[PDB]
Parts: C-alpha cells; sequence; structure tokens
C-alpha cells in the first residue's frame, strides 16, 4: 500500500531536462562532456543522440 | 572593415532599424528579394531603396547595384552580413541585396522617407 | 582615391606624375600646402600624414584622433594646421613646434567642413549636425555657431 | 561576430546561426523514424 | 543582435510548443495526475453525447453542460484578465512612455509662422509637445513668430508634420539640426515687441542665431 | 594528444567495469583509425556501425593473453579493418614485454583484423609477430579477472566474457 513510486520523478526530471539550453554545436557537445567527464560518443551513437544524452546528463547536475 | 569597396556601409546603429524596416515591408508584401529583383525594381523605377550585403565575395556581382541607384536617383546602403539580411528579409537563405518598392498610402511612408534621409546623409 | 595612394599629376600629361604610397584605407583628404613644398594627406585610418615635393618621405604622419582625420585645414601663414576628425575633435596642431593649440570640440556629428579664415584668428568648422561653429585663435573661444543648413 | 539565437536568447556565434537554426528547431519525432 | 527568423519556422516552432505540451498532458493524464479530459460538449453536442441520459432529468443536463459551458468561458476570461496588466500599468507608464530615446543628441527645429494670434493654435501645439516630453520656447513679435522645440527625433517628426500640415500666415522650418545638450527649458511663452528683448532672451541660452536667422528671413521675403 | 577508448567488459552477465584502453597513434596511426571504427562502427555494412561491440574474449590463457575482439566469426577467425580487409603491421617498435598492452591479433604477416590481443605478461615471442594497438591505461583489475576466466579446451572460456558497451573515451 506504500508509494514505492518515483515514476513521477522521472516525468518531472524529463520535463526539466525538455528546458534545458544544449549547444547545438557537436564542438560545444563535447567540450562540456569533457568538463563533466563524459565520453564523446558511444559505439554507434550519431549525433542527435549525442545531443539527446548531453540534455540527459545535464538533467541530473 | 572586410571590403574595402564598401561606400554607404552602415554601422550596428541603423542597421537595427533598416531590419525592422525590411521585417515591416515583409510584413506588408512590400519588398522584393535577391539582385535580379532589386535590379528589375530599379529599372521599373519603383524601387525607393536597396540594401545589399558586403559578404558577398565577388562583390562586383552585386556593384552595379549602387550605379544603378545613382542612375535612378535612389538611396542605397550596405550591411556587415548577408545571412542576417536574408533572415530579416524572411527566407533562411542568405541574400545579398533586397528593395524595397511603392505602396499607395502606405503606413510604411514616414519610416522609409526617414531611413531614405539618413542614409542619404550617410555617403561621405 | 580610396585606395590610399596620392596622384601628382601635371597640366599637360594625362598620367599622374608622381605616385606617393604608403596607406592602406581610403584617403579622406589631400591638400597641398599655401607654400607648395609640403602637402598634408589625412586619411580615414585616425592619420594625417605629411610628404614633400623635394623629397617625397613621411614628414609628420600626426595622429591623435580616436577616429579617422576626414578634412585637414592649414592656415594662410602655414604655422598652424586644423585637422578636423570623424569623432567630432578638431586638433590645431602647430607646424613650427609639433603639438596641439586648440580644441575644437562643440559638435555632434563629423567635421566635413574645415578651412582657415584669411583673417588670420577666425576659423569656422561646419560639421554634419546641420550647424557650423566659429571659433578665434586669440579669443580661443567659439564666436558663433550659425544654422547654416 | 556574435548574434542572439532567437530560440534561446543566447550568443551564439555569427558564422553558425544559419545551421544553429536548421538543427536547433530539429523535429523531436524525427529522431524515432 | 538577434536575427528575425522567417515565417516557416514560425510555424515549425509553434507546432513544436503545441504537440509537446499535448504530449506532456497526455503522459501526465496517463499517470493520472490530472482526470482524463472529459469531452467538451456543447448545446448541438447535447443529444450525440449525453442524450440517453438526458432523456430521464433533461433540465439537469443541460444546467450542467451550460455550467461546463460557463467554465471554459470563465477559464478564458480568468486568463486574459489574469494577462491583463498592460491594460493599464504600460497605458501610460509602460506602453506610451517612451520619451523618443533623446539621451545623446537633442533634435531641434526652428519654425517662423507669419502669424500666430490664435491661442487655439498655440494651445493646441504646446499640448502637442506635453504629452510628447518635448521641449520648447516660443517668442511673438510683429509678425514674426519663432518657435524652437527640442524634443526627441520622434516627437521632431510628429510636430514637423503637425504645424506644417495639421496647422494654418505660413509656418517654414528655417533650421532642423540637433545639439549636445538641451538649452531650452519648459514650453512657456513671452511677448517680445522688440527684437532686443527677443535677443537678449534669446542670449540667455544661447540661441541669438535663431532669432537672427529669422530675422533675416523675413527681411529677405518683403524683397521680392 | 593520443585517442582513449573505453570498453565495459561483462563477464558472466555481470559487468567487471570498463577498462580504459589508449591506442598509440603515433606509432601505429592505421591501427588508431582501425580502433575508432572498433569503439563506433559508421555505415560498415550497408549504414551499420559494425565494429567492436558486442564481441567477445574468445581465447584466454592464464597470465599469458587474452585475444578476441572478433565481431565476424566471433571465435577468433574473424578478420575485419578499416582498410577493406587485413591490413599490414605499422611498426616493431613497440614490444609486448609489459602487461596490459592490447596488440593486433593475427594468425601471420599482414593479417592484422579485428582481433585484439591484451598481452597478460612478458611475452618475447610475440614482440616483431603483432604490433601493438594500444596500452591499457586503466581497467588493468577486469583485464586480469578476464584473464583468469576458465578456460576450456582451446584456451576457449566456459563464461561469457563479451563487451557490453564500447566507445571513445
Amino acid at each position: 500500500s506504500e508509494r514505492q513510486a518515483e515514476v513521477l520523478a522521472e516525468f518531472e526530471r524529463r520535463k526539466r531536462a525538455r528546458q534545458i539550453n544544449v549547444s547545438t554545436d557537436d564542438s560545444e557537445v563535447k567540450a562540456c562532456l569533457r568538463a563533466l567527464g563524459e565520453p564523446i560518443t558511444l559505439f554507434g551513437e550519431g549525433p542527435a543522440e549525442r545531443r539527446e544524452r548531453l540534455r540527459n546528463i545535464l538533467s541530473v547536475v | 572593415d572586410v571590403n574595402p569597396k564598401a561606400y554607404p556601409l552602415a554601422d550596428a546603429h541603423l542597421t537595427k532599424k533598416l531590419l525592422d524596416l525590411v521585417q515591416q515591408s515583409c510584413n506588408y508584401k512590400q519588398l522584393r528579394k535577391g539582385a535580379n529583383e532589386a535590379t528589375k525594381t530599379l529599372n521599373r523605377g519603383i524601387s525607393e531603396f536597396i540594401v545589399m550585403a558586403a559578404d558577398a565575395e565577388p562583390l562586383e556581382i552585386i556593384l552595379h547595384l549602387p550605379l544603378l541607384c545613382e542612375d535612378k536617383n535612389v538611396p542605397y546602403v550596405f550591411v556587415r552580413s548577408k545571412q542576417a539580411l536574408g533572415r530579416a528579409c524572411g527566407v533562411s537563405r542568405p541574400v545579398i541585396a533586397c528593395s524595397v518598392t511603392i505602396k499607395e498610402g502606405s503606413q510604411l511612408k514616414q519610416q522609409i522617407q526617414s531611413i531614405q534621409q539618413s542614409i542619404e546623409r550617410l555617403l561621405v | 582615391a580610396a585606395d590610399g595612394s596620392v596622384k601628382l599629376w601635371s597640366l599637360d600629361s594625362d598620367e599622374p606624375v608622381a605616385d606617393i604610397e604608403g596607406h592602406t584605407v581610403r584617403v579622406a583628404r589631400v591638400m597641398w600646402h599655401p607654400s607648395g613644398r609640403f602637402l598634408g594627406t589625412t586619411c580615414y585610418d585616425r592619420s594625417w600624414r605629411l610628404w614633400d615635393l623635394e623629397a617625397q618621405e613621411e614628414i609628420l604622419h600626426q595622429e591623435g584622433h580616436s577616429m579617422g582625420v576626414y578634412d585637414i585645414a592649414f592656415h594662410q601663414d602655414g604655422s598652424l594646421a586644423g585637422t578636423g576628425g570623424l569623432d567630432a575633435f578638431g586638433r590645431v596642431w602647430d607646424l613650427r613646434t609639433g603639438r596641439c593649440i586648440m580644441f575644437l570640440e562643440g559638435h555632434l556629428k563629423e567635421i566635413y567642413g574645415i578651412n582657415f579664415s584669411p583673417n588670420g584668428y577666425h576659423i569656422a568648422t561646419g560639421s554634419g549636425d546641420n550647424t557650423c561653429k566659429v571659433w578665434d585663435l586669440r579669443q580661443r573661444r567659439c564666436v558663433y555657431t550659425i544654422p547654416a543648413h | 561576430e556574435y548574434l542572439v539565437s532567437p530560440i534561446t536568447g543566447e550568443k551564439i556565434p555569427a558564422s553558425k546561426m544559419q545551421e544553429h537554426m536548421r538543427i536547433g528547431l530539429l523535429d523531436p519525432r524525427w529522431l524515432e523514424q | 543582435l538577434g536575427v528575425y527568423l522567417t515565417k516557416k519556422e514560425q510555424k515549425k516552432l509553434r507546432r513544436q510548443t503545441r504537440r509537446e505540451a499535448q504530449k506532456e498532458l497526455q503522459e501526465k493524464v496517463r499517470l493520472g495526475l490530472m482526470p482524463p479530459p472529459e469531452p467538451k460538449v456543447r448545446i448541438s453536442n447535447l443529444m450525440r453525447v449525453l442524450g440517453t441520459e438526458a432523456v430521464q432529468d433533461p433540465t439537469k443536463v443541460e444546467a450542467h453542460v451550460r455550467a461546463q459551458m460557463a467554465k471554459r468561458q470563465k477559464a478564458h476570461e480568468e486568463a486574459n484578465a489574469a494577462r491583463k496588466l498592460t491594460a493599464e500599468q504600460r497605458k501610460v507608464k509602460k506602453i506610451k512612455k517612451l520619451k523618443e530615446d533623446i539621451s545623446q543628441g537633442v533634435h531641434i527645429s526652428v519654425y517662423r509662422v507669419r502669424n500666430l494670434s490664435n491661442p487655439a493654435k498655440k494651445f493646441k501645439i504646446e499640448a502637442n509637445a506635453g504629452q510628447l516630453y518635448l521641449t520648447g520656447v516660443v517668442v511673438l513679435h510683429k509678425d514674426v513668430n519663432v518657435v524652437v522645440v527640442e524634443g526627441g527625433p520622434k516627437a521632431q517628426k510628429k510636430f514637423k508634420r503637425l504645424m506644417l500640415h495639421r496647422i494654418k500666415n505660413k509656418c517654414v522650418l528655417v533650421w532642423e539640426g540637433t545639439a549636445k545638450d538641451r538649452s531650452f527649458g519648459e514650453m512657456k511663452f513671452k511677448q517680445c515687441p522688440t527684437e532686443n528683448m527677443a535677443r537678449e532672451h534669446f542670449k540667455k541660452h544661447g540661441a541669438e542665431h535663431y532669432w537672427d536667422l529669422a530675422l533675416s528671413e523675413s527681411v529677405l521675403e518683403s524683397t521680392d | 594528444v593520443n585517442p582513449v577508448v573505453f570498453f565495459d567488459v561483462s563477464i558472466g552477465g555481470q559487468e567487471v567495469g570498463r577498462m580504459k584502453i589508449e591506442l598509440f597513434a603515433d606509432v601505429v596511426p592505421k591501427t588508431a583509425e582501425n580502433f575508432r571504427q572498433f569503439c563506433t562502427g559508421e555505415f560498415r555494412k550497408d549504414g551499420v556501425p559494425i565494429g567492436y561491440k558486442g564481441s567477445t574474449f574468445h581465447r584466454v590463457i592464464k597470465d599469458f593473453m587474452i585475444q578476441g575482439g572478433d565481431f565476424v566469426n566471433g571465435d577468433g577467425t574473424g578478420v575485419a579493418s578499416i582498410y577493406r580487409g587485413p591490413f599490414a603491421d605499422e611498426n616493431f617498435k613497440l614490444r609486448h614485454s609489459a602487461p596490459g598492452l592490447l596488440s593486433m591479433a593475427n594468425s601471420g604477416p599482414s593479417t592484422n583484423g579485428c582481433q585484439f590481443f591484451i598481452t597478460c605478461s612478458k611475452c618475447d615471442w610475440l614482440d616483431g609477430k603483432h604490433v601493438v594497438f594500444g596500452k591499457i591505461i586503466d581497467g588493468l583489475l577486469v583485464m586480469r579477472k578476464i584473464e583468469n576466466v576458465p578456460t576450456g579446451p582451446n584456451n576457449k572460456p566456459k563464461l561469457p566474457v563479451v563487451i557490453s558497451q564500447c566507445g571513445e573515451m
């Protein structure tokens, strides 16, 4: 009967992250990633999903 | 700056007013984008003033426009970037020349006359 | 011309006799000295160079203005020269000492017209602010601001 | 040369603003197809 | 400075915003933070949606649908009311208080009216400079009505057609230029029967050349 | 600077962590360029990023070698590179006398493909036969756990030790 649900946290982090500025420049993308420490890309991770991953990562910090 | 062959080249103060007038003429359907359409308007004698960009690397492709304005006694002025002029004209692609035509009883008559006056005192 | 070159031409040949180079910006004003030896060319790169007909060398590249020197005006005797810049500042430099004497401030736009009067004291500078300010070489103040055009 | 992004209101290089407007408005549902 | 994106990307961005809002709303409703949207119903849909349930108690059902209509209209009206701040606050303090940006240069127009006895014109003219926040000075004399208006460029542009096209004996702007600082104070009237009394008052603010230009223009017109 | 890669080792379904291996682009530019494809493929086959992602170590000789990275066959016989087939060795200046160095595993001269072999000890016999593609700057415990995996016949590991994720660090 307990809540045991953090899915509302997932929706709120999604809606905050959707309103988070991300540079449209891959260079900036990778500069910010190196600033935080994330890799330039994953195996078969193109530019659009690179920017999306950047957005998902700065959703926390 | 980038191009010495820039006689009426305007600074970053009245460029904002020029782009505002370009956008307003776009909302009123009162401009002809492109060098060819500007030249056609100058030939037809209905052009009031044309604005071009000093970023077209072979500037002589558009350096006949000031001569045509001199022939027709039409104000003419430059800007510092073709991309800004193109985007202000209402199109995404970089535009290097646009013209502003006439309209009977236009609500933009006062501003277009002010722009004509401002350019005409900047030639020297 | 606007290429920075100074062309000295004769009254008989269609070609320029002397080509005085040394400027990349557009040369705004070119006026010979009343004596005839010196030649003051003020350019739009905040500079006013001095050449000669005997040596054709840079005599006095007089700087000091924050903007480009649009018009230059030497005196009738040649002892002083009033150069007008594009920053509403007019410096009356001395041609015998090499220093500024009078600051012609009081206008809004650039001083497009500068010419020393032959009386030896009056100096009328008409600028782009639709006015013309007169100054005196002895009173060292503004004589009258005339709304010309 | 710096311009202002019409969508984010942040200083941007003037050289990139063309493809910046091309790509900053990249339609989100396009990513799945 | 910024750039003005075109109408194509205007429509595209509006569509992105609306689709974003719709998908966020639908995801929230799927979570259940708000109830699923009850079908919007009108009078024309009254028997299409609720008719089977509306036969038993028709007046209750029409009351409910009219209540839904009133709730929608009230949401719209109070949304406008919440958004309605410029209506009064801006009206004259944030929507009409501009001052024409007169900070670095004051445009000065010197006009010479041959006949300005009419107080109506004077009143309107002064009134026209008060709402425009433009400074001015007016000296009356024998067949020489000098008016030096120093204000913003938009106020000088709006006052140029007021004295030449909206008010009528002829008025001609003898000098149109700018100044570094303001010379004339508030729009006040002063009678000067002699030229010395006008020239001494013009010499207080250093505007003797404006009266000397008008006195020379009034004598040049009497020759030809 | 030298390019650094990253590969998360998954032995038996359990993640042993990520291993940071920096490829020596100065002594081997071709092997470093191939590693890029291994770290992340690109249209390799009809627009598919095929590479070292999903590959497994097919040979694990304890304290001797950990060879694998074959994405074609999976048993160590697969040979693929960015030069459309097998490529020659870059230089023999790098030796396998240091543990943790990952060389291009091959069956002979000019047969270096996608197979990479991390030397678990000092192998003097492997020096000159294969060129060292890079050195493991981090993740030595994961390499020691993968080298100490139980290997059956012909050094085949009985536990699935595959790379879950791979990319450029």
